[PDB]
């Protein structure tokens, strides 16, 4: 799975927690980064939704092999192709 | 330390002139009634006064020349007359 940086809500909150160690995720940090990007519906979040999304983001960023960020390099803004090839390999 | 002016000035007496500054605080709710949120912390509301020749908002705090009605010395005309003593209780 390749995520694209500078795109939207869920993309940015996955892309920020890419290179982080797996134990360094705090459930406080999740809702902190969540409510700024979800600032339209940030107040619509409950604690059970926060712990579910924290568990899911944890179990995703565990498997570091199967994920890549596009990084939105934005100096050439080359293609999706350069990302998709490394995410294949 | 030193201030640069000898004397009493516009103060009542020498030394300290004792006064009480009360503050009222409450939370700031959204359209739903939940707490509005900052980046991390929350939003707070205080009740302030503006005098016609002060050109400034300030706390309703009075000189502690009377004992218990020093908030009333700030807020007899502001708060109430009889219910003011109840809120002072
Ligand atoms: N900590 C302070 N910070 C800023 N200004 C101050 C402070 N303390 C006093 N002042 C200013 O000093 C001036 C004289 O002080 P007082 O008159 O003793 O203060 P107070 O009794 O709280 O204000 C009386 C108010 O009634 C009006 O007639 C007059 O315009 C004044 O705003 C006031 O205009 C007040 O704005």
């Amino acid at each position: 799975c390749v995520v694209v940086e500078g795109s939207g809500r869920v993309a940015d909150v996955i892309a920020q927690v890419a290179n982080l160690p797996v134990s360094d995720i705090t459930i406080s940090l999740i809702q902190q980064k969540l409510s700024v990007f979800f600032q339209e519906m940030f107040e619509t979040f409950t604690e059970s939704r926060i712990v579910e999304w924290t568990k899911k983001i944890q179990d995703i960023v565990r498997r570091r092999q199967l994920l890549t960020v596009f990084r939105e390099g934005k100096d050439g803004q080359q293609d999706v192709d350069v990302a998709i090839l490394q995410a294949l390999l | 330390g030193r201030t640069g002016l000898r004397g009493r000035g516009s103060l009542s007496c020498f030394g300290p002139n004792h006064t009480l500054y009360p503050m009222v605080t409450r939370w700031r709710r959204n359209e739903d009634g939940a707490i509005c949120r900052k980046s991390i912390k929350k939003m707070l509301e205080v009740l302030v006064v503006k005098l016609p020749l002060s050109e400034h908002w300030a706390l309703p705090g009075g000189s502690r020349e009377p004992g218990e009605m020093l908030p009333r010395k700030l807020k007899r005309i502001l708060r109430q007359e009889h219910w003011p003593s109840f809120e002072n209780l």
